[PDB]
RNA sequence: ACUGAAACUGUAGUAGAACCAAUCGGGGUCGUCAAUA
RNA sequence: UAUUGACGACCCCGAUUGGUUCUACUACAAACG
């Protein structure tokens, strides 16, 4: 690796975000393509032509964590959990997920967790010294935001497939 | 030689997405799949014209002159979506370095010296700008009942927000020229399938779209399809252009952030609409700018409220909006018919009958025209066109009156005449 | 029993055309609850 | 056999579409009197 001080550091650190970036993407498509994988990151499953929860349920989420740009803004995701955690007919709605609200809740809080999910190997992916701490930093709510757009869309196409029989 | 120009947005303001949604002809619902979003570049953002020319000749080009006075004037569009609202930019702070390459002094002065600075407005003077044949329209509406296009999610303490958009370092509410531009689409379809009687029903959406005459003004999707050995683009971009739509009323980025992030409708919220309607001492003066309405649903038999089906919508009873602002690029449409500008009458014809429906409130816009909002009342349409040719100049008009009566009745019943023309026998006016 | 020299992988080309963030919803209203003596 | 004796609010958004279609290199300079 280059040290830390090294001129091109900067340049260097460049490509990894770009190496880090197509990574975490082509890890997301990967792990949304298996329901098993999306059962385990959100709770998110089909029962039948069923989905936990419906579509518009995971929209109203998605739709949330659009604003989720950095760690500064969880306190945003987490107040659309504690709004829909506290009215119970909204509450029920997630019910018969495998719990999802909490899934959500602790992906979007617990900042090693989206690495967990994605257990993407970064060495090959980075060269500069404190470039895996530094790029987790950064790339954090990126990744985040990657994985819930994948798992939702795979969720719905893999919907798609049991519901237009 | 052009460079990379790196853009600058204001302060540091994020980069905007932009919903977009396709609404099926038939049911009048967004159609399947026709379901988008497209990150934009706010407005207001700055980049810098990295131009360089070499001269063989002396002096600098008349039509690079040109040019540069239609990028001034701010005739030039880039990137997507150019008729759905995006790509106009305007050049400021112009200004020529020359140097001499042909000699040592200039060499010289192009290793160290920086050029000689040369006076845009001589140039500017010796040159009038050749500005294409294109029609202006300018629609004035106030909001009759509240219109807003919806925000891309739901509120805390208001279900249903206004789009907003940055506009410079404030934000201001926003209307898609998307959007308008989908209205009035609509609007000419329906009344081009009125007089053929033509259903919309069986098509898909992309089907349903491609009409005679909308496909010139309105434009049509890239489609190479094999005539006969031949190859042809079905394709063209719409001569018609709407520009998104901005009010009168800003906030500052935060104050709309005190909205969003609002908690409590009798709350948080009742400071957050005061400080953004610019009224923080006087509720009812806030609420008469934008008001929170609650609506339910009620059961059929208990009455009541049926379970979960309480809502709120931001209206925006009391938002100004600037006008609405359509660009007919009636070079773009002469292309089409091949140079023929008697073929423009049919087209003209149609965009005038658009405007007759918007005047008259039968187009309305935005978020919950069936419910509640979306109406608008248009004062005046101001048609301003030029370089138009000399039998279209007649539309150099500002109409108050909804009907066009305005127009003088002889271009009326001229355009009446080419219109019927037209529907006698309704061809794909563009195929020669 | 003698290193060839010299030579820009460059030139032209707008990631664009089409697409409504939209459809439905009265801020509404009556008898329940507890089980014995 | 039918008595005991009055209190009390609820709903807080729900459902859906989440991209669709086209263009995917084209002429060149090296080939060929």
């Amino acid at each position: 690796p280059l040290p830390t001080n090294h001129p091109t550091q900067d340049y260097a650190r460049l490509i990894e975000k770009a190496a880090w970036r197509e990574a975490i993407q082509n890890k997301a498509l990967a792990l949304a393509s298996s329901r098993a994988k999306r059962e385990e990151i959100l709770g998110i499953k089909i029962m039948g032509k069923d989905s936990q929860p419906t579509m518009t349920q995971l929209g109203g989420f998605r739709s949330v964590l659009k604003r989720l740009h950095s760690r500064n803004n969880r306190d945003i995701v987490t107040g659309y959990l504690t709004a829909l955690e506290q009215v119970s007919n909204r509450k029920e709605k997630w019910s018969n997920t495998s719990q999802g609200l909490t899934k959500i809740r602790n992906l979007v809080t617990q900042e090693n967790l989206i690495w967990n999910h994605l257990d993407i190997d970064f060495s090959p992916l980075t060269i500069t010294q404190n470039g895996v701490n530094q790029l987790k930093s950064e790339l954090w709510a990126e990744a985040v935001r990657t994985l819930v757009d994948a798992i939702i869309r795979g969720h719905k196409r893999d919907l798609e497939k049991a519901q237009e029989n | 030689i052009v460079d990379d120009a790196v853009i600058h947005i204001p302060n540091n303001a994020d980069v905007e997405i932009r919903e977009g949604v396709g609404i099926d002809r038939h049911f009048g619902t967004a159609a399947n799949g026709f379901k988008y979003s497209r990150a934009v570049i706010p407005k207001g953002s700055k980049f810098k014209l990295p131009l360089t020319f070499d001269s063989q000749d002396d002096g600098l080009p008349n039509a690079l002159i040109q040019l540069l006075c239609a990028l001034e004037a701010g005739d030039i569009r880039l990137g997507a979506a150019k008729t759905r609202g995006l790509g106009r930019i305007k050049l400021d702070d112009l200004k020529l370095k020359s140097f001499a390459l042909d000699k040592p002094e200039g060499i010289f002065s192009a290793l160290l010296d920086q050029g000689k600075k040369l006076d845009w407005n001589q140039l500017k003077a010796n040159v009038t700008y050749q500005s294409p044949p294109y029609l202006g329209i300018s629609i004035t509406w106030n909001p009759k009942d509240p219109v807003m296009v919806k925000a891309e999610g739901d509120g805390l303490a208001i279900d249903i927000l206004p789009l907003v958009s940055q506009v410079g370092s404030d934000v201001r509410f926003v209307i898609p020229g998307s959007s308008i531009k989908g209205i009035l689409r609509t609007q000419a379809e329906r009344i081009i399938r009125t007089i053929c009687q033509s259903n919309g029903s069986e098509k898909n959406f992309l089907e349903q779209l491609r009409i005679n005459l909308v496909n010139e003004l309105f434009g049509s999707a890239s489609l190479s399809q094999k005539q006969n050995g031949k190859d042809i683009d079905l394709g063209k971009i719409g001569a018609l252009a709407v520009n998104d739509c901005f009010s009168s009323l800003s906030m500052t980025p935060d104050q709309w952030k005190a909205v969003e992030n609002a908690t409590e409708m009798t709350g948080n919220l009742q400071p957050a609409l005061k400080q953004a309607t610019g009224y923080p001492n006087n509720i009812s003066q806030a609420y008469k700018v934008l008001q929170p309405a609650m609506h339910v649903a009620v059961d059929r038999w208990t009455g009541g409220a049926a379970e979960g089906m309480l809502y709120s919508v931001l209206e925006p009873i009391g938002v100004t909006w600037e006008p609405i602002q359509v660009h007919l690029d009636i070079a773009r449409l002469k292309n089409y018919y091949h140079g023929k500008e008697e073929k423009l009458k049919p087209a003209i014809a149609l965009l005038l009958l658009v405007l007759r429906d918007l005047a008259n409130k039968k187009i309305p816009v935005g978020y919950g025209t069936n419910r509640g909002m979306g109406t608008i009342t248009v004062s005046q349409i101001t048609l301003n066109g030029k370089a138009l040719p000399t039998e279209l100049e007649p539309l150099n008009k500002t109409m108050t009156c909804p009907n066009l009566t305005d127009l003088d009745e002889a271009f009326r019943q001229d355009l009446s005449t080419a219109w019927k023309e037209w529907i006698a026998d309704p061809i794909d006016l563009c195929q020669q």
